């Protein structure tokens, strides 16, 4: 933590999921299947937010 | 040792009294809040029915290693990346085992129609043999 | 025409279960269909996401500003607190 | 945000140290002067035992948000604990499909031996009768 | 200790909330903000002395 | 009495090193120290001021 702050460099995260590529290989077959499950989790994660909608936000604003 | 819902080692296990099964307190509560039932036996069970079990000793912490902390960030990334595919692969296999099961049911009922015509050809033969 | 019959069905069901876990482990032609299945999802889901986002954003970017401009007031209500 | 005795928005909140609950000072003070007790649990409480709500001390806080590290970690529990139940929906439904497949393939294996004998018997009856 | 009860605290999970930003962008910023603050806070304690 | 082991429709994961749920527990445990450190550092900060 002290080395990260002194050097002024944040540790690199997984820059993989966003880009990917069609006709890849067994490696991109995994990377593709990752994008589906997280996209389904995403679309389920946006459903439970919109159900309540702005009521849950303005309750925290109070 | 294992809660029969998630697969974790339970940190506050609770046992159902309708069916002998040690669940985790968080997971069993969500199931009862969805529908008042037991996940294994489907018996009518409630939240007050649960008896919090005690397991003080088993708790054993994972000491990964001296391991660099920036690397532990990428481990947790890989482990979520792996569990996402280990959940995906287990669902498409369920859909295709049900799909291949449905192909057997058509052949099962199609075969017992073909036996009815074969019994007629045997019945027609037994009449001709008598004559 | 159809104890011992129950065990022979349980053993064969475990054999087909091992063959189903073996056909799944090898895969993880076929790869192009999964990518196109995702392109349908990416299309269908992200269009829903962008609709859900822009509907939320229109209602919630206002409530964000409301909530975020209130947070900046704690940062000044604290900073004066210490000097006093 | 509320006072548990009245139900109003308390303008001077003081938290008790026997039944942990935020009461309005002017309301709870009268409850103590009536009888030295906490209204909820009926445990003994005096006015000095009650304590006003305060800024912690010298560490500055920020409001509860999605960014905040602890709120983000409790979020990832919700993610996994929900996905763990998603696995049960497919483990339990798999144990019904494979159980129906096992009895289906057994009825298929018990029946197809009878299709093989009728194809023998109906052709043998045609082989026998036609020759005579 | 005595546990206290309140009407519970609510955080609105952002509109662009997925496993992806929560794993990558949000968690990265949290350990940046912890690192560069305490280092800067250690710098403030040194000058006070 | 409820007898015998429980594992059924669960799959066995012997308390694994490279798993997942305990990684988040470990992430909490290290943060728990981060907060305790920031407190004692701030006390001396203001107490010196």
């Amino acid at each position: 933590v002290a080395a990260g702050k002194g050097e002024k460099l944040a540790a690199i995260d997984v820059q993989r999921y966003i880009q990917l590529k069609p006709p890849g290989t067994r490696e991109s077959l995994l990377q593709s299947a990752v994008v589906w499950e997280y996209q389904k989790s995403r679309n389920d994660n946006l459903y439970l937010l919109e159900k309540h909608g702005e009521k849950a936000f303005d309750s925290s604003l109070e | 040792m294992f809660c029969s819902i998630s697969g974790e080692t339970p940190k506050e296990p609770v046992i159902s009294r309708v069916s002998g099964n040690v669940y985790e307190k968080r997971l069993i509560e969500q199931v009862i809040r969805e529908t008042s039932k037991d996940p294994v036996t489907q018996q009518e069970c409630t939240l007050e029915d649960l008896v919090p079990v005690k397991v003080p000793d088993f708790v054993r912490p994972r000491p990964p290693s001296a391991t660099s902390l920036p690397a532990l960030l990428s481990l947790f990334q890989e482990e979520w990346d792996s569990v996402a595919l280990e959940q995906f692969e287990l669902r498409r296999n369920l859909t295709e085992t049900k799909q291949e099961l449905s192909t057997a049911l058509y052949s099962l009922d199609a075969a017992l129609r073909v036996i009815s015509r074969l019994t007629k050809e045997r019945d027609e033969a037994r009449e001709a043999l008598a004559k | 025409x159809x104890x011992x019959x129950x065990x022979x069905x349980x053993x064969x069901x475990x054999x087909x279960x091992x063959x189903x876990x073996x056909x799944x482990x090898x895969x993880x032609a076929a790869e192009k269909f999964y990518t196109n299945d995702i392109q349908r999802d990416l299309a269908k889901k992200a269009l829903e996401c962008n609709k859900l986002e822009n509907r939320v954003y229109d209602l919630v970017r206002s409530s964000y500003e409301q909530r975020n401009f209130l947070i900046k007031k704690i940062s000044h209500a604290w900073k004066a607190l210490q000097t006093e």
